[PDB]
């Protein structure tokens, strides 16, 4: 229903930028979770993941986003701790939430995580 | 894999919006139904539209409609409104990180 | 023919053939919104 995220942050390239995805209005376990980026002047990029009844946390392999993903199902809070930070990591990140099984989906969305890594 | 979308349209109210989601490599589904539809409004979070292009339902207004054939997925939004148009997306499935579309937005004149 | 109802209500009108598909609880459109509605709990048959 509602995906609350961690606030903005500004770091230098190369570090680890932590995030948190606060769940309000759904069971955080019943839903495989994610962190998807909408980058400036870019398409939506599905990046970060976690499954519902297991630990998935696969990414686009490519250059791995590598961002550390974990869950506190008491907090219902999905984390994005972004390893190998860089200037391109500047973007609006959306921890997303999927539907029950099918051809999809991402039902609801985070409000976005403003992220800027630069000088 | 990687997909391409109809980047933009420029139209008038009360019209159809034909939006092609063009998938490179994998075409739709082995089970004959895949890809997706999604919408991110400007200054707004992304939003679900359709999945397998044929599907979803309530919560996604009736104007959203369409289908897809292999690679191409046609998002057909009838009776466009100047307040309702915003960037659209379609997720892949069955191969690769599911990614999204390059973005799709139908302008409306007048 | 085996099932018995207290209430029954018939509502008889005219719609475009393509709108015939549009009438179903959960199916919105020009119809469901404006001219005439569907219940979202709607239960019963439909004959077009």
């Amino acid at each position: 229903v509602k995906l609350v995220e961690s606030g903005g942050g500004l770091v230098k390239p190369g570090g680890s930028l932590r995030l948190s995805c606060a769940a309000s209005g759904f069971t955080f376990t019943n839903y495989g979770m994610s962190w998807v980026r909408q980058a400036p002047g870019k398409r939506l990029e599905w990046v970060a993941e976690i499954s519902s009844g297991g630990s998935y946390t696969y990414y686009p392999d490519t250059v791995t986003g590598r961002f550390t993903i974990s869950r506190d199902n008491a907090k219902n809070t999905l984390y994005l701790q972004m390893n190998s930070l860089r200037a391109e990591d500047t973007a609006v990140y959306y921890c997303a939430r999927f539907r029950y099984g099918g051809g999809g989906t991402v039902d609801y969305w985070g409000q976005g995580t403003l992220v800027t890594v630069s000088s | 894999i990687v997909l391409t979308q109809s980047p933009t349209l420029s139209l008038s109210p009360g019209e159809r919006a034909t939006l092609s989601c063009r998938a490179s490599e994998s075409v739709d589904n082995y089970g004959i139904s895949f890809m997706n539809w999604f919408q991110q409004k400007p200054g707004q979070a992304p939003r679900l539209l359709i999945y397998a292009a044929s599907n979803q339902g309530s919560g996604i207004p009736s104007r959203f409609s369409g289908s897809g054939s292999g690679t191409d997925f046609s998002l057909t939004i009838s009776s466009l409104e100047p307040e309702d148009f915003a960037v659209y997306f379609c997720q892949q499935s069955k191969e690769v990180p599911r990614i999204f579309g390059q973005g799709t937005k139908v302008e409306i004149l007048k | 023919n085996d099932l018995c109802f207290t209430n029954v209500y018939a509502d008889s009108f005219v719609i475009r053939g393509d709108e015939v598909r549009q009438i179903a609880p959960g199916q919105t459109g020009k119809i469901a919104d404006y001219n005439y509605k569907l219940p979202d709990d709607f239960t019963g048959c439909v004959i077009a």
